[PDB]
């Protein structure tokens, strides 16, 4: 109820029109200012209590952004486009020592949302569907936001089918992205509290707060 | 705690 | 194609009529057989390539395994089920040291499952979607697997709708516990070889051959 | 590799 896939998508126009390493980490920073921009978007999301919020966000920054440049690089070669503007290509990725993960956003993300030509109002659903992540520890109302989550791809489906009416399983492939995304997450995270604690890798504010405790 | 992501949400 | 749910439950029914971190690695290993013949149950599995179907089943006997037990244990007051027929309450779970894990089983899993009352043709069904995993690295031939899991969600989302018609977001709502099923996978997995290096914690043959490398 | 699961597979 109330969850038309045009604002969605909206959200989406709106915020988004050497050491390779080091690139990433200030994309990241960069683009999670953002991310707040863009979820204060994404209907109903600014109408629940500001500490639900922080949990959401916190609990989904990494999946969201990892979402948003792999979609943002499906023209790219071998490789993928940051925020920054800059192109960090598959080799050079491999020679910073993050060739494995790399891989695995280019092979189970980008690739296969350009397989599939995911367009911008799927990529918005998905990221929502993210956000609206009612496992996030702490939520003062789970049930609420599973609501949400709910009307997001009801809507998502809705559109599918419409507009892909020849492609029947399309909104399954969509959410079957998520087992992934979660996976590539979690691995990203690892490498960033890695590059913390090894002390080398200019690390902003903004990214080393999302990598506080809990 | 989570300064800056409190302060972006609020305005 | 060739897909029918009748037979994925069958393969359900087929293969299912003092420290609680040992109990639960002796439950696995015996539970690892079973889950081979389950799998030859599952239509067009058998077919594969044998090198291909050892990377699937590597690639997702933890999730699939944390799968049947959950589903299992949803009548269970605050614990889990094991196959050996033993019982692990929530607090001998705690007193063992994996209370965090074991916690996320019953809220993300148990609980979720048995709100919507998943059935054993939908949990058979997320079962073999799990086992079809397109990701496995290696699979001599990664399209074909993928097919085959289209068939599995398309024949389950007919199961729903048909089954509850009257509940149009049950489909999602399944494949929408994935990305938690992954992420509770990935962690048993750094709890067990844990275990595996601190030496303690009887660890069988089948099990000790699943935390080989890669 | 893999020879328990190998074996079990074969069958
Ligand atoms: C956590 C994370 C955030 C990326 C944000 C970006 C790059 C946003 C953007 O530019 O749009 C991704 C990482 C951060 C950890 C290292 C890494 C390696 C390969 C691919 C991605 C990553
Ligand atoms: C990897 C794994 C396998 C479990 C298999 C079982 C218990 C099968 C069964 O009995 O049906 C689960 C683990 C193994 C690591 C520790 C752990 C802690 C809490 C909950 C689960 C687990």
């Amino acid at each position: 109820e109330d969850m038309p896939v045009e604002r969605i998508l909206e959200a989406e126009l709106a915020v988004e029109p050497n050491d390779p390493v080091t690139n990433i980490c200030q994309a990241a920073d960069k683009q999670l200012f953002t991310l707040v921009e863009w979820a204060k978007r994404i209907p109903h999301f600014s109408e629940l209590p500001l500490d639900d919020q922080v949990i959401l966000l916190r609990a989904g920054w990494n999946e969201l952004l990892i979402a948003s440049f792999s979609h943002r690089s499906i023209a790219v070669k071998d490789g993928i486009l940051l925020a920054t503007g800059l192109h960090v290509h598959r080799n050079s990725a491999h020679s910073a020592g993050v060739g494995a993960i790399f891989d695995r956003v280019l092979t189970e993300l980008v690739s296969k949302m350009r397989d599939m030509q995911m367009d911008k109002t799927e990529l918005g659903c998905l990221r929502a569907i993210v956000l609206f992540n009612p496992d996030s520890k702490g939520l003062s109302n789970p049930a609420e936001v599973e609501a949400l989550r709910e009307k997001v791809y009801a809507s998502l489906e809705a559109y599918c089918k419409h507009k892909y009416p020849e492609q029947p399983g399309r909104f399954a492939k969509l959410l079957l992205r998520l087992p992934a995304l979660r996976s590539i997450g979690l691995k990203c995270l690892e490498h960033l509290f890695f590059f913390k604690l090894i002390g080398d890798t200019p690390i902003d504010t903004f990214l080393m707060e999302m990598l506080e405790a809990p | 705690k989570h300064k800056i992501l409190h302060r972006l949400l609020q305005d």
